[PDB]
RNA sequence: AGACCAGGC
RNA sequence: CGCCUGGUCA
């Protein structure tokens, strides 16, 4: 049934999920246009942790003896201290990372921060590491203008849809949104230099990759996701070998049928 | 009466010929199959014009074998007679049932009884002919006929015409 | 309508990179043709398997083919193996 | 809010086994069931009644019954359904067949 | 807009669609005690100018009928008072990507 | 052996367009009939020799095609016709969309 | 396919127009009268009477003839015949509508029972959807049983407007068996029940308006209500109901070939009673029989029990049964078939095959073939496989030249001879590395089917790598599996490029890999690991050797 | 594989109205006054009167022999022989039809100058007359408005006899010699 | 070719 | 469920 009910659904060349009539069933496959095979459980650092700890990690204050990047990290460390024009980009970065926090705490109310997401970054960096035998000792050579300006520049290229207009281009920002949080989460200045001592080279590579690695995770207009989706559910339904509700298999049969009189009717009120 | 109609043909090309001078081969096969053809919906296809700007467009590759199929749009000189159309040609054959005039790529035949009466048929003549008071029609004799009806057939078109009206006969 | 159904080389919107299904099919189509005794546009470095040769033509983007991409409403966009980025 | 629930519940059926399915799949189905208008069931009663071609719905539960009122109402089948082609013996617009391939005579010369 | 308590006589209601253009809507008390739109599960909807709509179509190359539909009687559809042909934009969160933009035309 | 329903669905999943077709046509049925470009029927009386084609009734001889379909379907169709139903076979779309 | 060239152009079906047969058309098409009910025997003399099967129509006995159409059996589809009925009969399936339509129009004049005049009607006339209009229109006038000649327009209920005329009371209708009856109410009392003769119903529909057709989900060209009732009857040709000859002096006719025989009989008897001593209403005691048989022929699993069993108590497959889901045409012939180039045996694991390989037994490798085209790149190799014959393994068993003729390598007085010609095809054996599709039923994954590299081996089993076990969901306790061999250079492509096992490693149905390491290899890899575990030179060197990709750096 | 024509007439089953073909200026649907150009535009039917045809053919048959050599690197009884050549060089040779269309066309032609045939056309196109007549007038010698309006009955009420007689005069005037 | 029964995972 | 082997029925 599940199959016969979705045969005809595939992702079209415009990145829409439609059927034989042409009726849209999803505007962007999976609400993100990503092919399931290119996804891993990453963690959105920005969500967890106390309000305190957060600052101790992402906060950079070039106008303070104890809240600035110790020049032992950045090459142009000392000659940056106090520079107001930087501290604006720097503050801009922070105001953003915080907007993220609130936003995530809205989508994922659980507090759960591990989710399926394209482009494994934790590893994309780990290689960056030993690929340039980066020494935790000596200082970097990235401008603060380097980091934050290339990071914002990266997002500009993580394209899901291409549309030459507002309606389309606006959906783009949507499809990405979540990813980016994760992206900014891992390319925060402090983090970038203190946590994983990258260099100009290192960074530019990590960036270069993320972009391409991303573009790969996008779904191929051609995918017959109807049958895919169907099978992906139906299959684990055969592997079902079997607090007092309506269980599984008989329950699912219940569901798909859209039956009025269900065995267990329950209803939780808070 | 002769026409210049805009037509288009579809040719299936084998991957074999998928070379450099393909456009070339296509056109050539166009001609092999069109020039000298014959329909009832186009009559006699005679000559493809503007050989140079023949449009091939992009052909698409079939999906079992590699043969590609192009819709070759062209233009040419056609000619399909009509009933009640007046045309004059040379007589070719001529028997006891009438003579057969030839107008262009076609042959129009006129019944012994679709002419005038004062025009009989002379058998012991060489070559065979039709005599009259002052007229005498035979082989090379140039006539002018009125195509009464047309019968489309195979890769040709025949039709019967008369010379019993006015201003119809020899010249 | 025709030509009203064909989107201009500009204003093009599909994906710049070749879908897996495309490349899969181009290689197949080209293979089938090469096996059909069609002209091969690359130096056979001794190769003798059509799909092996096809993989080569496709790597020097010397495949005389064009992928017509239909949109859900009938209109399409034409791309050439030459253009299309082959990441995969 | 219903799609929300329908989904939520379906996920709970697959979750109760200790199994895992990527949102998208369950979502797509939950969606196929919702779009149309309300709660369209995955049954000869619901989905197999939509505007889909005849031959397609034909290959599922009501076959002849459906075919009859299909010529009685002089329907027209697009032949866009997978099934459609499968029955005709043609290449269905699916992955490999979701586009066309052409020999660009132009570039077919620059190559030599 | 009219707010009845227990009900309206089947003789009364058959007098609403009798004075166009102007339109009328019936609402029950017990039905407006709580604002459904305020429910954890109900994502926010939005009306679209007959322009924004004629744009949504043009941008996706969609014929009116290929759009995801919402019931003329749909709880929220009434809340905003939709009309056969009007389009709503449903914007909800998403565990795959922050938010998801989706549209619902009204039947 | 048998390439049934379930097997199909996988090939469909894989998006293995051609192969799926091949399994169904070249590797099993695959039959070649003639149709009337006028009434979508197998009526046509193709003498595939003296190239005669005709189709009295709709009376043709000029507008005729040739198509490859599963003999299972030639049969499905004739079967539907025998039940007085007309499954028209047309080689060009007209309803656009 | 279908063999022999045709100057006919070839296209692919883009649309399917469903309609109904106009008794006229049925005649146009038909190539045979079909007056007699018998099969053949020109009085025992074998052939076929110009009566049933082949009154010009298709054939048997392997004899070209098919109305000169020659070709014979294979190539020549069937050639429909017809059979002029005695009286109009319903259509076993349409009865539902034929009735539901009469309840929508009024007899005598034949026109709608609700015009733009009635408002609740207008609404039902905007719903652009034949399935839904007719489903609304019917619920509206299925109640009003008086053909109103005057109604209150868009103004005063005082002023009465006129339209069509003849209020002739409308009779409610009910279904009994294969006949429609209705009661007419008379006031003053008591009902009036009579059978609605097909001859009559048919007529009222004939008169139904052109724009009335349409308003009620119909079609002026393809499906006019007046067609739901059979006047002329199409007779499917032999191939639909082929015979079956047990050599010669024995029959073998098909189920259907009998119901026609029946319908035909039941028809003639009627006619002979209408141009003879016609005891008026003793005829309708046999006209129902034709209504029966011609209902049964199409559907035999009805509600009014009578199963119309064939002498032997055997039910009799109605045409409908032939299509009915599963095992039947649509679902079991078209949506799925048996196929050539396919094998099956018992599977067993082999810890020595790369994941993507699949051990094929030589037995099969020599059975299964692959059409390769003679190309200058392989002309050599191929001529060798051809000399090798259909018996030694690396070889082949069929060569086909452009002139569409098969050379059977195992017999041909030329097997040893033969120089291949470019463009010819040599059906050769499956060889090492011929991409094949493997699979284990029930298939519910993308993965229940994957592409493997053929690796010919001895012994009778499909020896598959272990790790690729759980994707198929197979064990070796006597489990069998299927192998399908591609055919066209492009086909393979689709397998090798999207179906290869390596490609299926990470499954989207759970964004995580779907093949791992089990049993021994797993169990062992733990032990081997342990700090406690140490390995000495003589063996450590052997272990190195085994990893085929060792860089030779102890 | 025959050769379709620029116009998809939705032949919805009922193919029964095949009108007649007469000098009622009712030519097959394939020759209405309103046919469509490849470019997609409309365009008046195209009627060639004898000789004018001979030129159109000859002209393309010539500019063919030319483009047949760009890639080759890598008086009455007098014109009969001259054209036979242009044939056995750019024709199919087995197109026995064109041979015959060229002898006929080259024998009954009425003009030898693309100038003459040009003036002929300039003149006749001012009548507003239909192309099939506008052709018949150019390839049929006529002395009286009667010989004309009788062999071309589609005329009759479309032009006064005097008018058509003037035109006729000018025709014998332009009518090239031999 | 089919309807029943036995078996197999 | 689906797939396969039975044979068995005469
Ligand atoms: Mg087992
Ligand atoms: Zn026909
Ligand atoms: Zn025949
Ligand atoms: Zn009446």
């Amino acid at each position: 049934r599940l199959v016969k009910a979705l045969e005809d659904i595939m992702v079209h060349y415009d990145n829409t999920t439609r059927n034989s009539l042409g009726n849209v069933i999803q505007f962007i496959y999976g609400e993100d246009g990503m092919d399931a095979a290119h996804i891993e459980k990453q963690s959105l650092d920005t969500i967890g942790g106390s309000d305190a700890a957060f600052e101790k990690r992402y906060r950079v204050d070039l106008l303070n003896t104890d809240h600035t990047l110790d020049p032992s990290l950045l090459e142009s460390g000392s000659e940056i201290l106090g520079d107001l024009k930087l501290q604006v980009l720097l503050d801009e970065e922070y105001k953003q990372l915080v907007k993220d926090r609130k936003f995530l705490r809205e989508v994922f109310v659980d507090g759960e921060a591990n989710w399926p997401l394209p482009v494994n970054i934790r590893r994309i960096i780990q290689n960056a590491q030993q690929t340039f035998h980066i020494d935790h000792t000596k200082p970097s050579d990235l401008t603060i203008k380097d980091i934050v300006l290339g990071v914002k520049d990266l997002q500009e290229n993580l394209l899901v849809l291409r549309g030459k207009n507002e309606i389309i281009q606006n959906a783009q920002r949507d499809a990405v949104t979540l990813f980016c949080c994760l992206l900014r989460s891992r390319l925060a200045t402090r983090r970038v230099l203190q946590e994983y001592r990258l260099t100009k080279q290192a960074f530019d590579w990590v960036l270069s990759n993320i972009e391409a690695q991303f573009l790969r995770s996008v779904v191929h207009p051609g995918e017959m996701v109807g049958v895919l989706a169907a099978q992906s559910i139906g299959e684990p339904a055969t592997q079902m070998t079997l607090k007092k509700v309506t269980s599984g298999v008989p329950r699912l049969k219940e569901i798909l049928n859209v039956a009025k009189n269900m065995k267990t009717p329950s209803l939780t009120v808070y | 009466m002769f026409f210049i109609k805009d037509l288009s043909l579809n040719i299936t090309l084998h991957p074999s010929f998928f070379g450099p001078r393909m456009k070339q081969y296509l056109k050539t096969k166009l001609l092999e199959e069109v020039e000298g053809s014959c329909t009832g919906k186009f009559g006699y296809i005679l000559c493809v014009l503007d050989y140079d700007n023949i449009d091939i467009q992009r052909g698409r590759i079939l999906p079992t074998d590699g043969s590609a199929e192009f819709n070759v749009k062209y233009r040419a000189v056609v000619f399909k007679p009509f009933k009640g159309e007046v045309v004059d040609g040379t007589v070719v054959s001529c028997s006891q049932h009438g003579f057969e005039v030839q107008v262009g790529p076609m042959k129009v035949f006129v019944t012994k009884h679709l002419m005038p009466q004062d025009l009989t048929f002379n058998a012991g003549s060489n070559p065979p002919s039709y005599q009259s008071s002052e007229d005498v029609i035979t082989i090379k004799s140039r006539i002018r006929v009125k195509i009464e009806g047309c019968i489309s057939q195979v890769s040709s078109i025949h039709a019967i015409g008369s010379i019993k009206e006015d201003y119809l006969g020899a010249i | 309508t025709l030509k009203e159904k064909a989107i201009p080389k500009d204003q093009r919107a599909t994906t710049p990179y070749m879908t897996k299904y495309e490349r899969a099919r181009i290689l197949g189509t080209r293979a089938l043709q090469i096996s059909m005794n069609a002209p091969v546009f690359v130096d056979l470095e001794g190769e003798t398997d059509p799909l092996r040769i096809a993989m080569k033509e496709l790597a020097e983007k010397k495949i005389p083919l064009v992928i017509r991409r239909y949109l859900p409403d009938g209109s399409f966009e034409d791309w050439s193996v030459e253009e299309l980025i082959v990441d995969l | 809010a219903g799609r929300a629930a329908l989904y939520k519940e379906v996920y709970n059926v697959i979750a109760s086994d200790g199994s895992y399915v990527n949102y998208r799949h369950m979502a797509l189905l939950v969606d196929v069931m919702t779009t149309q208008g309300g709660l369209t069931s995955v049954t000869r009663h619901g989905f197999n009644r939509s505007n889909t071609g005849a031959l397609m719905r034909c290959s599922f539960e009501e076959t002849v019954e459906i075919l009859f009122e299909a010529g009685a109402s002089a329907e027209l089948d697009d032949c866009r359904g997978v099934s459609e082609n499968v029955i005709l013996g043609q290449m269905a617009p699916i992955g490999t067949g979701a586009f066309d391939v052409m020999i660009d005579e132009e570039s077919l010369v620059k190559y030599m | 807009i009219f707010v009845y308590q227990n009900n309206i006589t089947p003789s009364a209601m058959k007098l609403v669609p009798s004075i166009p253009p102007a339109t009328i809507e019936t609402f029950n008390e017990a039905a407006l005690v709580v604002n459904i739109t305020h429910h954890e599960l109900v994502p926010k909807h939005i009306r679209l100018s007959s322009d924004e709509k004629r744009e949504l179509l043009k941008r996706y190359r969609l014929k009116e009928s290929q759009l995801p539909r919402i019931q003329r009687a749909d709880p929220v559809a009434l809340y905003l008072g939709l009309k056969r042909g009007e389009v709503v934009k449903i914007i909800r969160k998403s565990e795959t990507s922050g938010r998801y933009a989706s549209y619902r035309i009204c039947m | 052996l048998r390439f049934g329903e379930m097997e199909r669905d996988c090939m469909i999943a894989h998006g293995a367009a051609s192969f799926l077709k091949e399994r169904l046509m070249e590797a099993s049925d695959a039959f070649r009939v003639h149709i009337c470009g006028i009434c979508g029927l197998m009526t046509v009386i193709a003498k595939l020799n003296h190239n005669q084609f005709e189709c009295k009734g709709c009376d043709n001889k000029i507008d005729i095609y040739q198509i490859h379909i599963p003999y299972a379907a030639k049969l499905l169709f004739q079967e539907l016709m025998a039940m007085n139903i007309t499954p028209r076979l047309y080689t060009d779309r007209s309803r656009d969309f | 396919v279908g063999q022999q060239y045709s100057s006919a152009p070839l296209r692919t079906v883009k649309e399917v127009q469903f309609g109904l047969f106009s008794p006229e058309e049925v005649r146009a098409i038909s190539v045979a009268k079909i007056r007699f009910p018998e099969t053949m025997d020109e009085t025992q003399t074998r052939a076929k009477i110009g009566g049933l099967n082949d009154p010009r129509l298709g054939s048997i006995d392997r004899n070209l003839k098919c109305q000169t159409c020659q070709e014979g059996m294979n190539e020549c589809p069937g050639h429909f015949g017809h059979i002029d009925l005695a009286k109009p009969v319903f259509h076993v399936g349409f009865i539902a509508k034929i009735k539901k339509v009469c309840e929508c129009v009024c007899m005598h004049c034949g026109k709608l029972l609700l015009d733009e005049h009635n408002e609740l009607m207008r609404q039902a006339l905007a719903i652009k959807d034949s399935k839904k209009r007719f489903a609304a229109i019917w619920t509206l006038c299925k109640t009003k049983m008086v053909c109103e000649t005057d109604v209150p327009s868009e103004d005063d209920p005082t002023q009465l407007v006129s339209r069509g005329g003849c209020g002739n009371t409308q009779p409610t209708i009910r279904k009994d068996g294969l006949k429609l009856v209705g009661s007419w109410k008379k006031d003053r009392d008591e009902p009036e029940l009579r059978v609605l003769s097909t001859e009559e119903i048919l007529n009222i529909f004939k008169h139904i308006s052109v724009k009335d057709f349409t308003s009620l989900g119909f079609n002026e060209v393809f499906s006019r209500p007046e067609w739901m009732i059979l006047t002329c009857l199409p007779v499917p040709p032999p191939p639909v109901r082929p015979s079956i000859s047990f050599n010669e002096s024995q029959r073998g006719e098909d189920d259907l070939t009998f119901k026609l025989a029946d319908i035909l009989k039941a028809n003639i008897s009627l006619e002979t009673l209408e141009h003879n001593g016609a005891p008026h209403h003793a005829i309708e005691e046999a006209e129902s029989l034709l209504q029966f048989h011609v209902a049964t022929y199409m559907d035999n699993d009805i509600a009014g029990q009578p199963q119309a069993l064939q002498k032997s108590g055997r039910p009799v497959k109605s045409i409908r049964a032939r299509l009915k889901g599963k095992e039947g045409r649509i679902r079991g012939n078209l949506m799925g078939k048996r196929v050539d180039f396919s094998a099956r045996t018992v599977i067993s694991g082999d810890p020595n095959l790369e994941l993507d390989q699949v051990g094929v037994p030589k037995s099969i490798a020599k059975t299964l073939t692959y059409p390769e085209v003679v190309t200058p790149y392989n002309i050599d190799r191929l001529t060798q496989l051809v000399r090798n014959g259909p018996n030694e393994h690396p070889g082949a068993k069929y060569v086909i030249r452009d002139s569409g003729d098969r050379i059977d390598l195992r017999y041909s007085k030329r097997a040893g001879d033969i120089q291949l010609q470019y463009g010819w095809k040599v059906e050769r054996h499956i060889m090492d590395n011929d991409p094949v599709l493997f699979n284990r039923q029930p298939s519910l994954h993308k993965m229940s089917m994957m592409a493997h590299r053929v690796k010919v081996i001895p012994y009778s089993t499909f020896r598959l790598n272990l790790s690729v076990t759980s994707p198929y969901n197979a064990d070796f306790d006597g489990d069998e599996m299927n192998l399908h061999v591609p055919q066209s250079e492009e086909t393979r492509a689709e397998l090798s490029q999207l179906c290869a096992v390596p490609l299926q490693i990470v499954s989207p149905q759970s964004n995580k890999p779907c093949m791992g390491i089990v049993q021994d290899t797993l169990c062992g890899i733990r032990k081997l690991t342990l700090r406690d575990t140490f390995i000495e030179l003589d063996q450590v060197l052997n272990m190195l050797y085994w990893v085929p990709d060792w860089d030779g750096v102890i | 594989v025959s050769t379709s024509t620029f116009q998809t007439r939705r032949r919805r089953l009922k193919k029964v109205e095949e009108e007649e073909n007469a000098a009622t200026l009712q030519l097959g649907q394939e020759f209405q006054l309103k046919q469509i150009n490849h470019q997609g535009e409309e365009e008046e039917l195209i009627a060639l009167n004898l000789s004018e045809a001979r030129l159109v053919i000859k002209e393309a048959l010539v500019e063919r022999r030319r483009a047949f050599k760009r890639s080759q690197k890598k008086t009455r009884e007098k014109e009969l022989e001259s054209i036979d050549v242009l044939l056995e060089q750019t024709t199919g040779g087995n197109n026995k039809d064109l041979k015959n269309t060229m002898q006929y066309l080259t024998n009954f032609s009425r003009f030898r100058d693309q100038e003459t045939v040009g003036a002929v056309i300039q003149l006749l196109k001012s009548t507003g007359l239909h192309p099939f007549e506008v052709a018949q007038l150019g390839s049929l010698a006529c002395d009286t408005a009667d010989e004309a309006k009788t062999l071309i009955p589609s005329l009759n009420n479309k032009i006064s006899d005097d008018e058509l007689e003037r035109i006729l005069k000018e025709l014998s005037n332009l009518e090239t010699l031999y």
